[PDB]
C-alpha cells in the first residue's frame, strides 16, 4: 500500500485491516454489531494525511471523497430535491450513502461545523442516516469504512497537553473511531535523510 | 584518476544523518572556531576524532592540507571517528 509514502507502517497496516473489514453481526431483534474499521489520522502537517487518503480513494472497491469545509452536513447524508421528470420530492444520496458497502475519505476533518459533524454520528454509530423533513420519513444504509485526516486544535500536536485538549472532536465522537492514530513530524536526521532521499526518488 | 579509487569519495555533505556508517572523506584539515579538528570540503565540513587513528607514515599532516580519511560517522555528536588518514 502506498509504496511512494516512507514509513507509517502501523497506519498502512490498519488501512489495509481497514479496507477488509471484519464480518458484521445480525442479532435478536434484529439488533446490530457494524463491521466497519473507523480510522481517524490526527497529526502534524505535512505527515501524508492527504496523501494516504488519496491512495486509499484509488484503491477501495468503492470509496467517496470529501473534505470538511466542502461538505454541507445535508449534503453529506441525503437532500431533498423535487424529480422535474414527474415533479416530487425526492431524496438525493449525499457520500456516506453513496458509499455504502465501500468507503468514505474525509480530508481537513476538524475543520467541519458542528452541525455538520452531528450528521455523522448516526453513520458511526448505527451504518445508517434518518430522514424526518418534507414530508419524507425513512431510514437509509450508510455501511462504510470512515477515515479521516485531521489537525490538532493547535497547528501542530502539543505533547504537554491531553488528547482531548490537543484533539478538537467531541469524545461522544472520538469514542466511535476505531483507530485514533496521532502522527508527528518530529525532526531527526536519520529520519530526515530517509525520508528526503526516498522522495527525492519519488 | 587514482588507480585505487577507480571504494570512491563521499563529499562530506553527503554524511549528514547517515548514521553509523563507513566513509571516505577528501578535505580539507582545519582547525574549527570551536577548537576542534576538522575536515573540510566544497559541500560542508565535519569535526573529527583522531584519537584511534593511524595515519601513513610517509607524510606531514599540517593543517590546510588535503588528507584522503576514512572513518565512521556518529550523528550523536555530529562526529566522524577517523580510522586512518593519507
Ligand atoms: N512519509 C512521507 N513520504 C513521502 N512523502 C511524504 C511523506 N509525508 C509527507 N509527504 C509529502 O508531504 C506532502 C503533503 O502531504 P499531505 O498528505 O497533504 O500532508 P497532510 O498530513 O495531509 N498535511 P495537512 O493537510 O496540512 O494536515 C505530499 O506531497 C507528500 O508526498
Ligand atoms: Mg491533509
Amino acid at each position: 500500500l502506498a509504496p511512494s509514502i516512507y514509513g507509517h507502517d502501523h497506519i498502512k497496516k490498519a488501512i489495509l485491516l481497514m479496507l477488509m473489514g471484519g464480518v458484521e453481526k445480525n442479532l435478536e431483534n434484529g439488533s446490530h454489531l457494524r463491521g466497519d474499521i473507523n480510522i481517524l489520522m490526527v497529526g502534524d502537517p505535512s505527515t501524508a494525511k492527504s496523501q494516504l487518503l488519496r491512495f486509499v480513494l484509488n484503491t477501495a472497491s468503492l470509496a467517496i471523497a470529501t473534505t470538511g469545509r466542502g461538505s454541507s452536513g445535508v449534503g453529506l447524508t441525503a437532500a431533498v430535491t423535487t424529480d422535474r421528470e414527474t415533479g416530487e420530492r425526492r431524496l438525493e444520496a449525499g457520500a456516506m450513502v453513496l458509499a455504502d458497502r465501500g468507503v468514505v475519505c474525509i480530508d481537513e476533518f476538524d475543520k467541519m461545523t458542528d452541525v455538520d459533524r452531528v450528521a455523522i454520528h448516526e453513520v458511526m454509530e448505527q451504518q445508517t442516516v434518518t430522514i424526518a423533513k418534507a414530508g419524507i420519513h425513512t431510514t437509509l444504509n450508510a455501511r462504510c469504512s470512515v477515515i479521516a485526516a485531521a489537525n490538532p486544535v493547535f497547528g501542530q500536536y502539543d505533547v504537554n497537553r491531553d488528547p482531548h485538549q490537543n484533539i478538537a472532536l467531541p469524545d461522544s465522537l472520538l469514542s466511535r473511531f476505531d483507530l485514533l492514530f496521532v502522527v508527528t513530524d518530529d525532526i531527526n536526521e536519520i529520519r530526515d535523510r530517509s525520508i528526503s532521499e526516498h522522495v527525492l526518488r519519488t | 584518476r587514482n588507480e585505487n579509487f577507480q571504494m570512491s569519495i563521499t563529499p562530506i555533505k553527503n554524511l549528514l544523518g547517515r548514521d553509523a556508517q563507513n566513509f571516505l572523506l577528501l578535505g580539507l584539515l582545519n582547525k574549527n572556531f570551536k577548537g576542534n579538528w576538522s575536515l573540510e570540503d566544497p559541500s560542508g565540513s565535519v569535526e573529527i576524532d583522531i584519537s584511534q587513528t593511524i595515519p601513513t607514515q610517509g607524510h606531514y599532516y599540517v593543517p590546510g592540507c588535503m588528507v584522503l580519511v576514512e572513518g565512521i560517522y556518529y550523528s550523536v555528536g555530529n562526529k566522524f571517528h577517523v580510522t586512518s588518514m593519507t
